[PDB]
DNA sequence: GCTTGACAAAAGTGTTAAATTGTGCTATACT
DNA sequence: AGCACAATTTAACACTTTTGTCAAGC
């Protein structure tokens, strides 16, 4: 007594993965292969709240206001404006 | 020691801190246990456990040493003066 | 086991019950299990018996409580060692030896009267071979 | 032909970096990363900004990026330098060192040359926080979680300390009160603490027979019990079919003998369509019809 | 032979508090 | 090392639905 639902990888390849009949299958499924799948049902309901690493600008952004980068920017474009056509 | 000595501000240093005396414990506890010196006394008859003591090891290999035989000092065999 | 009984190979010498489960045990298990009202216990036997081909007396056993005293290490907490000894009659198979470097099994033993004996009718020992 | 001499042979190629240069070079990534975030906004908010100066901008980014490897590939001294030290701890150098460099990235991202520290000042604690906890995370084959590796070295050095202080290894409660848990957590933690042994490892002291082959293997199917359990199987079914046909039909489904599940009284009832209270009745009846002498004088010695 | 209701133990189920766990961070200088 | 904080697991508990039982009765 059981349900075959099918799940489909990000490079194609789809797995059959049998459950029970009286159980609520999943929306996404960890395959055979090492990455999610995606139910070629209905539902699928959710991505469950995925929350952004934290990078690069977000360490400079919380020691450095946005002031001080422009600033440090226009220190920059001027240094580059010397050599076109400029100081030689 | 020399890396715990080195690495610090100086005058907090105590012979203690300095120094754990985990190694010296461990080569001790080490040495009588997993060594081939070190052997369970092999006693079934006072015999065994006294000819057990005695023996001689080399890295022919093994023998037991003469009766009269009376090592010396530095543990050269000297025999009967 | 008590101090001074007799024990053969499999016997129990201490008891001992360790936890279990989850049992999920057979139905045809249970179905006996309710038919003669033995409640199928949480717990698993682990007991220790003489092993295979041991028998003798118990001489002494030594018990170590974590419950009063006792540093038993980490984890345990209790500790029983049985002592069994045995009077070992001399038996056809054992080896014997002289100390010229001859040893041979007992292959046989025959009763006193037919053995070949002294003119005073004192049996011999042994009979060595040639 | 050693890996680690080569990967030596190839970070001294670099030269360190002196104070002026690693303001200047710290300059250039932060501009960078600005400049490249600055023209990603514009996007969101619809705005557009003098070709010629959207095209410094990008440029900017590209050296930003030269000045941040060129930070990195200077510093890796230092990151050996500090992974000497703990060696011999279960992880390899090269791991440690691999690991130092994560931390030595992340030293670079945080920087801040407003500060006027030399950059070996700041970096060592990322670097050293880095080697240290990777070692908590890969070092034990059982993973044990950080707070726990934590407390374990505290343990560890409580039980030093204590050990030079008594002349002799304290007891749990001294080793509890000292560290203020209950002497059964010490005692759990240091259960935590051991370390597996190998199974390769070879115990035949004469005879070179590895530990692996001594494990007995408890789930094996036990050689008597697979026939005695069919001979009981047997026995079973013929003392059911002295039963009611109705009356069998229950006890198997009570303890699911036919399909493997039990059944709740509400659910044989159904199948019978009978209330579930009458099926607890008949259950009664035929328990003692079973208990009756003749069909479980056998069954006892089973 | 069977069903009803009262009823208590038991097993689910949702809601919260506690704990465990994982990640970030530490600024003399140190390659 | 050591701590702070967030994220997630585990416990705890109330409360609801089940499941087994009783006595009395159709």
């Amino acid at each position: 007594p059981r349900q075959v639902a099918r799940y489909r990888t990000d490079n194609g390849e789809e797995f059959d993965v049998p459950f029970a009949d009286d159980a609520e299958i999943p929306g996404t499924w960890l395959c055979r292969n090492g990455l999610e799948g995606t139910l070629i049902e209905g539902d699928v309901p959710e991505p469950k709240k995925v929350k952004p690493p934290r990078t690069h600008w977000d360490m400079l952004l919380e020691r450095r206001s946005v002031e001080e980068l422009e600033e440090l920017l226009k220190e920059r474009l001027d240094l580059i404006k010397a050599k076109r056509r400029g100081t030689g | 020691v020399r890396e715990r000595m080195t690495t610090q501000d100086v005058e907090a240093i105590t012979p203690q801190t300095l120094i754990n005396i985990r190694p010296v414990v461990a080569a001790i506890k080490e040495f009588f246990g997993t060594s081939q010196l070190s052997q369970f006394m092999d006693q079934n008859n006072p015999l065994s456990g006294l000819t057990h003591k005695r023996r001689l090891l080399a890295l022919g290999l093994i023998g037991s040493l003469s009766v009269y035989a009376r090592v010396n000092p530095f543990g050269f065999i000297e025999t009967p003066d | 086991v008590r101090i001074g009984a007799e024990v053969r190979d499999g016997d129990i010498l201490v008891g001992k019950v360790t936890p279990k489960g989850e049992t999920e045990l057979t139905p045809e298990e249970r179905l006996l299990r309710a038919i003669f009202g033995e409640k199928a216990r949480e717990v698993r036997d682990t007991s220790l018996k003489v092993p295979h081909g041991e028998s003798g007396k118990v001489i002494g056993i030594r018990v170590f409580s974590r419950e009063d005293d006792d540093e038993l290490p980490a984890g345990v907490n209790e500790l029983v060692r049985v002592y069994v000894a045995q009077k070992r009659k001399i038996s056809d198979g054992d080896k014997l030896a002289g100390r010229h470097g001859n040893k041979g099994v007992i292959g046989k033993i025959l009763p006193v009267e037919d053995m070949p004996f002294l003119p005073d009718g004192t049996p011999v020992d042994i009979i060595l071979n040639t | 032909a050693d890996s680690v001499r080569a990967y030596l042979k190839q970070i001294g190629k670099v030269a360190l970096l002196n104070a002026e240069e690693e303001v200047e070079l710290a300059k250039r990534i932060e501009a960078g990363l600005y400049a490249t975030q600055k023209l990603a906004e514009l996007a969101e908010k619809g705005e557009k900004l003098p070709v010629q100066q959207r095209r410094d901008m990008q440029w900017i980014c590209r050296d930003g990026d030269r000045a941040k490897n060129h930070l990195l590939e200077a510093n890796l001294r230092l990151v050996v330098s500090l992974a000497k030290r703990y060696t011999g701890r279960g992880m390899a150098f090269l791991d440690l060192i691999q690991e130092g460099n994560l931390g030595l990235i992340r030293a670079v991202e945080k920087f801040d040359y407003t500060k006027g520290y030399k950059f070996s000042t700041y970096a060592t604690w990322w670097i050293r926080q880095a080697i240290t906890r990777a070692m908590a995370d890969q070092a034990r084959t059982i993973r044990i979680p950080v707070h726990m590796v934590e407390v374990i070295n505290k343990l560890g050095r409580i039980q030093r300390e204590l050990l030079q202080d008594l002349g002799r290894e304290p007891t749990p409660e001294e080793l509890a009160k000292e560290m203020d848990i209950t002497p059964e957590k010490v005692l759990e933690i240091q259960q935590y603490a051991r370390e597996p042994i190998s199974l390769d490892q070879t115990i035949g002291d004469e005879g070179d027979s590895q530990l692996g082959d001594f494990i007995e293997d408890s789930e094996a199917v036990v050689a008597v019990d697979a026939v005695s359990f069919t001979l009981l199987q047997d026995q079973l079914q013929s003392v059911l079919e002295t039963l009611s046909e109705r009356e069998a039909g229950v006890v198997r489904l009570r303890f699911g003998l036919t399909d493997g599940q039990p059944r709740t009284l509400d659910e044989i009832g159904q199948v019978y369509g009978v209330t579930r209270e009458r099926i607890r009745q008949i259950e009664s009846k035929t328990m003692s019809k079973l208990r009756h002498p003749s069909r479980s004088q056998v069954l006892r010695d089973y």
